Formats: structure tokens, C-alpha cells, sequence
């Protein structure tokens, strides 16, 4: 009965960063400030959010439609397996059911990135032109563009990206704002206003 | 009997040309367009969202306003002489004003519903429920048909023996209400509730909605924020240019009759055909303009 | 030609329906959705006789026991949870929590109040005893994920279908494959025994329904048409075996004459994708479920 007026308010987010990312610390920080698959219910600014920690598989994963946004975590510092994280992302972001869900990237470990950038070349791991290897802004815009340009023929859906340290509270405000902007651009179609 | 200024107004050559011409153009466009609008909007789309059910009310309201215009065209081609029944004089002056305010009240609901769906995409999802759109439509009629109630009850026809005519709302009686003070109480209450609140709320809702889409700074979808700002800006301009001249001239007439004896009715009557262009504009300005409707056409 | 009409509509699920199962009493049914409630309905009266909130929202299958004493479900949790409807206190509660598959649970079906058989995305099927709470027999041989399974009418054998496009027959008491069948061009999503226990039907992403017979050892029939550019999500016979019913991606269910191969009818009461279909043990009614969040009852 009254469950319909809760399920009608609900936002679903799919969380699917790799095992070496900050994901376990992120879910722990989220749970205190507000076997396999897990499913977390919380509320931001009086909107109920459900966040699904999927098991990290043919089209029965299509039960992840009606997800509003996909949240991806990558450890930016681990240049040796950044290519594996980027191939994992490429199998997600180009699936037909995820044609109308927005993508959020957190580049995690950026407090380790600002040290490793002074110690080792990023260009030694990649084909593309990388600029001078000792600058933060250049490794940041290089990694962001390398993930971004891995999209195939992207239209209608936005992709968002942010830089994340050892864990902090503001991540829930970032994913709220990207979801809000994803739903504003959906609402324009529902309002016959697009 | 009626004053000279009234007898002069009921022989005016501009009213006898302007309203028959403009009404006939409005009725010829807006009957088929509100009847194709609905077919698609209602039987071809479905009342699944709060936006489609406010647009079903709007097109139903206008169609019923457009369908009484043939009585008005005849009454202004004949020189202010009503030939039909006393009952049908009551039915026509109610079907005229109840609908023309219903449009203003419905367009107000769609403005609040977009100020909500754009400015609060997530937070307003409680208020984004079809049941509450149905409630606001029912509340619109219920507010109208109580505030306009007297026009259903009293005889609205008047025998004017100077010119040899019977008028239809074109002249009224001072016994309809107990005193001049009760005319002022009645008319300024129906003005504030049926025009001035709906007007100020509609203009504010669109202004904040256009400014929100212009000030937004995301890179993706700038090409579709502009589409939204263009659609909203045309709707605001169509609402203001149709309803503002007529209702602010009405306020100046009601004041002038009550407190100074004078009249601006002929100016009101002329702005009333500008307010009827809406029934043509609505279908082009809301329905035909949007890709979601155009795709099913 | 059969022109079935909607005899009832059931309102109470909130998201896309993903499974349903009639009871042996031929009057109650259990149903499941991606909002994670089972609802038990009375199909004569529309009463919500029970609603049961599940331990995980991702339910992909549910079942009703041959006595009506118990119900079960599973999905992306890799588990088959059992619930008891006949507690002395009166509230519904967990009887067992069967765990041990490597993949998501794709189907489960009771044999009696004490044994249940299951299929998984890990290519395997398994039989369980509900009092001991572990696998009593494991069945292996498919090259990819198993989508659906059917018991025979006597529960001595079962069939299952998979992403390798080959339907296979298993002996419940032996624990090894009895027969293997081929003919589809793509994954089998759905499978159903014929009422005599000597044949079964199948449905696929290849848009064909196909009939197999255990003594013929090959396909007897194919049901198809040129314009069906989409997959089949669910399949079952009517009680007489003469009509075969199936659900498709393009929002509709089709009816076929099992012996003449004609498209004997169409059901089109949904405005989002059909996910499940099933027929009463008296043969008097058909149920359907879809991404609309409404079930519909048909005759
Ligand atoms: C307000 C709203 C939001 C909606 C619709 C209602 C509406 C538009 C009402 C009309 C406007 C007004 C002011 C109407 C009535 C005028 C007033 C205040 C009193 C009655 S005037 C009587 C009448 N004279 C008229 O001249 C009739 C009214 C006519 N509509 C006009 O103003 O010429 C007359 O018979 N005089 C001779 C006599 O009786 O001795």
C-alpha cells in the first residue's frame, strides 16, 4: 500500500569500482555519515537513495535498468593496472541498457597521485601523448581524457568525473548533484519542453 | 433604463466588425486544433504524467470556449440583439467565462509543475504524482464554478426599449446584489482569485525556470537547454500578451463604473478578442512545438 | 482461433514483475517483482492473502510447494530462501536459507515439502533436502548459464535449458545427464514439460518456440513467423497439451496450436515487456506478468 509513495521517490545508483579502489572505505564512510552483492539504503537532502554494490553476467544483468547513474571508482595512482580498470569500464559504459544512465567517475587515491607523479613517468605505460610527466594538471587531464575517450558514439547521456583522496564526506553531495542534473535533463522531456 | 454611454456602446461600429472577424478566425483554427490536439494528447499519448493531464484539461477547456463563439459572432452581427432563449443566455455567458479563466488556472498549474520539474528534479518527486494533477484540475473547476456561480442563477437578458433590442450580459441590474459595496466585494474577489494570483504565479515560475536553464554550467546538453529556454520564453510571451491587456482593462472598467460612474467597456470588449487568440496559440505553443508530440505526428 | 480477454487485473507490485507460480489448490498464486515482495493472491476475489518482504530485492524466480505449506525464491544473492505459510503464531517466516551455487539463481521448483531442485548462472543445476540444508545431488554439463528448468509431472526427471542453445534431461535420483537435444540458433530462456511427461517445449532469443520428444530423441516441431525480430521470455502449455503459450519482448504473448503449428491466438494486455506466464492445475485460467507492475488473469 503506502510503499508505492516511497518507491516513487527512490533513486537507484549502481556502484562498480574495481577491488583495489577506495570502494570499501567509501561505503563505510557513507553508512556512518548518513557474501557477494550488497544493497545500501540511505537518504540525502530528504530524497531516498538505494546504492547497489554488485559482485566484483550475460543480459540478466539487465535488471540494472532503472538505475539513474552508474558510479565507477578507479585508483588513479596504480598505473600498471589502470589499463585493466579502463577495459573494465569499457565493457560497462558501452552496454545498450546503460544508454540512458549517466556515468560518474571518481579518480581515487589523488593524494598518492600527487606523490607518484614526482617519481615515475606515466607515458612509459601508454601510447598517447602525455605532456611533461611531473605536472599534476597534465596527469589529471590525461587520465580523465583516456577514460572519457573510451566511450563509443556517446549521445543523450552525460559523463561526470571527480578527484577523490583518502575518504571524505562530500562524495554524497557530488553524486546528488550529478543525479539532480541527470533528472533535470530527463524532466525537460517529460514536461514536453526538451 | 440604461445610460447614454451604454446606448452608444451597443451601436459601436468597431465592436460590430472586430469581434465577429477575430472570433470567426479563432473558432475556425481552434476547434479542429484542440480536437486533433486531444485525439493525440489524450487517446494517442495517455495521461501517464502530470504534464499530459494538465494539457488534456487545457485543450478540453479551450475547445468548450471555442464552441460557444458562434452565439457571440451572431449576437455581434445582429446589433447587440439576443434572439435565443433566456436559459441559453445563462449557459453561453458561463461557458464563456468559466472556460476562459479555466485556461488561465490550467496554464498556472503547468507553470508550477515546470518550476518544480526543472528547479527541484529529485526533491519535488513527492509533488510529481498524477493523483495531485487530477486534484488541481478538480480544484480549478470547483473554484471557478463557485466564484462565477451568480451568472448561472439570475436572468442575464435585458429589454432595451430605446434601440428595440434584448441584450445578453451586455447590460446588468443593480438589484442583483444588495448594495454597491457588495458589487465591489464580489468582483474584486473573483478578480484576485481568477486572474491576479494566477498571473503573478505564472510569470514568476517561468522567469525563475528560464534563468535556471540559462545560468546552468554543465558542458553536456547545452544544445537542449536552449530548446527548453526557447519553448518557455514563447509560452510566457503568449500568456502575457493574451491575458494581461484584457484583465487590467477590466479592473480599470470595474473601478470606473463603481466609484466614478464612467466606462471603458468598449475597450474591454476589443481586448477580449485579443484574449481569445489564446485558443489558437495554446495548441501550437504547448503541443505542436514539442518533439515528443511531433514524433507521434 | 482463441480471443482471450482480461478476466482480472492485480494491483500491488510496484516495479517490473519477474516471476509467478500457481498453487496446486488451483486458486492461489505467488508472484514476485524487482521491488522484492512476494504477493500471494486469491484469483477468484483479488484478495492479497499474504505479502512477504524478501531478504534481497533482486528476485528472479519464486515457487509454491505442492501442499501449499511453503513458498521459495532466489536471484543475484546466489541463494534459495524458503518461507512457511502455516506457522502457529500466524506471521510468515523463513524455514531454510539454501546456499552453495557459484552463480545467480535462475530457477527453483519444489518436489514436495522436503526436497527442491534449482539452476544457476554457474552452468550447474542442484537438488536440495530442506531439513538438512545442503546439496544432495549436483548436475553438470551445460557450456554456459542455465536460464530455466522443468520437472516432469511425476518428479522422477527434470529438463533444463542454457546459453549453449541445447536442452538437456536429468534423472533426479541418478545425478547424471540422461539425454541431450539441439535445434535452436541462440540461448534457451524458457522450457516446459508437455502434460504427458514424454515431451517438452522451449523458447529462445532466436524467436522460435520448439517441441522435443524423449522417445523421438529430436525436434518434433517449430513454431515461428517471419516478423518476430525479438526473443521469448517465458513459455508453458495449457493443461490439454493442445495449446502452447509464450511471452515475447514486444509487450505481447502468443498462443500456438501444438499439433497444427498455427498462431492460434494473441494476448496484448500489457504496455511494457512480458516476463512470465503460467496456467492453473484445473486448466480454467492463465496468468501473465510484465514490466508494467500489474498481473493479468485470462480466459
Ligand atoms: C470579474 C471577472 C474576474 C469576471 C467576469 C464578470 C464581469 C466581467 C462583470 C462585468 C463588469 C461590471 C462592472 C458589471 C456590472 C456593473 C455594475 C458594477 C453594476 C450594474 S450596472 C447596471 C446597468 N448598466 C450596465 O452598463 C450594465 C453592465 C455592463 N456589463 C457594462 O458595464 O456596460 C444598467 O442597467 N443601468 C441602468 C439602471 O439599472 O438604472
Amino acid at each position: 500500500s503506502r510503499e508505492k509513495t516511497y518507491v516513487k521517490r527512490l533513486v537507484k545508483i549502481l556502484l562498480l569500482g574495481a577491488d583495489n579502489s577506495g570502494k570499501s572505505t567509501f561505503l563505510k564512510q557513507m553508512r556512518i555519515i548518513h557474501k557477494g552483492i550488497h544493497e545500501y539504503d540511505f537518504e540525502i537532502k530528504n530524497v531516498p537513495f538505494k546504492m547497489v554494490d554488485v559482485g566484483g553476467r550475460k543480459r540478466w544483468f539487465e535488471c540494472f535498468d532503472s538505475v539513474t547513474s552508474i558510479l565507477f571508482l578507479v585508483d588513479s595512482s596504480d598505473f600498471n593496472r589502470l589499463t585493466e580498470s579502463l577495459n573494465d569500464f569499457e565493457t560497462i559504459v558501452n552496454n545498450r541498457v546503460f544508454s540512458n544512465v549517466s556515468i560518474i567517475l571518481f579518480l581515487n587515491k589523488t593524494d598518492l597521485l600527487e606523490e607518484k607523479v614526482q617519481i615515475v613517468s606515466i607515458k612509459d605505460y601508454f601510447l598517447e601523448f602525455e605532456g611533461d610527466p611531473h605536472c599534476l594538471r597534465d596527469v589529471q587531464k590525461f587520465l580523465v581524457e583516456c577514460f572519457r575517450n573510451k566511450r563509443r558514439d556517446q549521445q543523450q547521456k552525460p559523463l561526470y568525473h571527480h578527484f577523490t583522496t583518502a575518504i571524505n564526506t562530500e562524495n554524497a553531495r557530488l553524486i546528488f548533484r550529478d543525479v539532480k542534473d541527470t533528472i533535470l535533463h530527463d524532466n525537460l522531456k517529460q514536461l514536453m519542453l526538451q | 433604463g440604461p445610460d447614454n454611454a451604454t446606448l452608444q456602446m451597443l451601436r459601436n461600429p468597431a465592436i460590430a466588425v472586430a469581434l465577429p472577424v477575430v472570433y470567426s478566425l479563432v473558432a475556425a483554427v481552434s476547434i479542429p486544433g484542440n480536437l486533433f490536439s486531444l485525439w493525440v494528447l489524450c487517446r494517442r499519448m495517455g495521461p501517464r504524467s502530470p504534464s499530459v493531464i494538465f494539457m488534456i484539461n487545457l485543450s478540453v477547456t479551450d475547445l468548450m470556449l471555442a464552441s460557444v463563439l458562434p452565439f457571440q459572432i451572431y449576437y455581434h452581427c445582429n446589433r447587440h440583439h439576443w434572439v435565443f432563449g433566456v436559459l441559453l443566455c445563462n449557459v453561453v455567458t458561463v461557458a464563456f467565462y468559466a472556460n476562459m479563466y479555466s485556461s488561465i488556472l490550467t496554464m498556472t498549474c503547468i507553470s508550477v509543475e515546470r518550476f518544480l520539474g526543472v528547479l527541484y528534479p529529485l526533491s519535488s518527486k513527492r509533488w510529481r504524482r498524477r493523483r495531485y494533477a487530477v486534484a488541481a484540475c478538480a480544484g480549478t473547476w470547483l473554484l471557478l464554478l463557485t466564484a462565477l456561480s451568480p451568472l448561472a442563477r439570475t436572468d442575464l437578458t435585458y429589454p432595451v426599449h430605446a434601440l428595440g433590442i434584448i441584450t445578453c450580459f451586455d447590460v446588468l441590474k443593480w438589484t442583483m446584489l444588495p448594495s454597491v459595496a457588495m458589487w465591489a466585494v464580489f468582483l474584486f474577489t473573483i478578480f484576485i482569485l481568477l486572474f491576479l494570483i494566477p498571473f503573478v504565479i505564472t510569470v514568476a515560475c517561468y522567469t525563475a525556470t528560464i534563468l535556471k536553464l540559462l545560468r546552468t554550467e554543465e558542458a553536456h546538453g547545452r544544445e537542449q537547454r536552449r530548446r527548453a529556454v526557447g519553448l518557455a520564453a514563447v509560452v510566457l510571451l503568449a500568456f502575457v500578451t493574451c491575458f494581461a491587456p484584457n484583465n487590467f482593462v477590466l479592473l480599470a472598467h470595474i473601478v470606473s463604473r463603481l466609484f466614478y460612474g464612467k466606462s471603458y467597456y468598449h475597450v474591454y470588449k476589443l481586448t477580449l478578442c485579443l484574449s481569445c487568440l489564446n485558443n489558437c496559440l495554446d495548441p501550437f505553443v504547448y503541443y505542436f512545438a514539442s518533439r515528443e508530440f511531433q514524433l507521434r505526428l | 482461433r482463441i480471443q482471450m480477454r482480461t478476466r482480472r487485473t492485480l494491483r500491488g507490485h510496484l516495479a517490473k514483475i519477474y516471476a509467478m507460480h500457481w498453487g496446486t489448490d488451483s486458486r492461489l498464486l505467488v508472484s514476485a517483482s524487482q521491488d522484492g515482495k512476494l504477493i500471494i493472491w486469491d484469483s477468484y476475489t483479488t484478495n492479497k492473502v499474504h505479502a512477504i518482504p524478501l531478504r534481497s530485492s533482486w528476485v528472479m524466480t519464486c515457487a509454491y510447494a505442492p501442499s501449499g505449506n511453503y513458498v521459495a525464491c532466489g536471484g543475484l544473492d546466489n541463494i534459495c530462501s524458503i518461507y512457511n505459510l502455516k506457522t502457529r503464531e500466524g506471521n510468515v517466516r523463513v524455514s531454510r536459507e539454501l546456499a552453495g551455487h557459484t552463480g545467480y539463481l535462475s530457477c527453483c521448483r519444489f518436489l514436495d515439502d522436503n526436497q527442491i531442485v534449482t539452476s544457476s548462472g554457474d552452468t550447474t543445476c542442484a537438488l536440495w533436502d530442506i531439513e538438512t540444508g545442503q546439496q544432495t545431488t549436483t548436475f553438470t554439463g551445460h557450456t554456459g548459464d542455465v536460464m530455466s528448468l522443468s520437472l516432469a509431472p511425476d518428479t522422477r526427471l527434470f529438463v533444463s535449458g542454457a546459453c549453449d542453445a541445447s536442452a538437456k534431461l536429468w534423472d533426479v535420483r541418478e545425478g547424471m545427464c540422461r539425454q541431450t537435444f539441439t535445434g535452436h540458433e541462440s540461448d534457451i530462456n524458457a522450457i516446459c514439460f508437455f502434460p504427458n511427461g514424454n515431451a517438452f517445449a522451449t523458447g529462445s532469443d532466436d524467436a522460435t518456440c520448439r517441441l522435443f520428444d524423449l522417445r523421438a530423441d529430436q525436434e518434433l516441431m517449430t513454431y515461428s513467423h517471419d516478423n518476430i525480430i525479438c526473443g521469448i521470455t517465458s513459455v508453458s502449455f495449457s493443461k490439454s497439451g493442445r495449446l502452447l503459450l509464450a511471452g515475447y519482448d514486444d509487450f505481447n504473448c502468443n498462443v500456438w496450436d501444438a499439433l497444427k503449428a498455427d498462431r492460434a491466438g494473441v494476448l496484448a494486455g500489457h504496455d511494457n515487456r512480458v516476463s512470465c506466464l503460467g496456467v492453473t492445475d484445473d486448466g480454467m485460467a492463465v496468468a501473465t506478468g510484465s514490466w508494467d507492475s500489474f498481473l493479468k488473469i485470462w480466459n
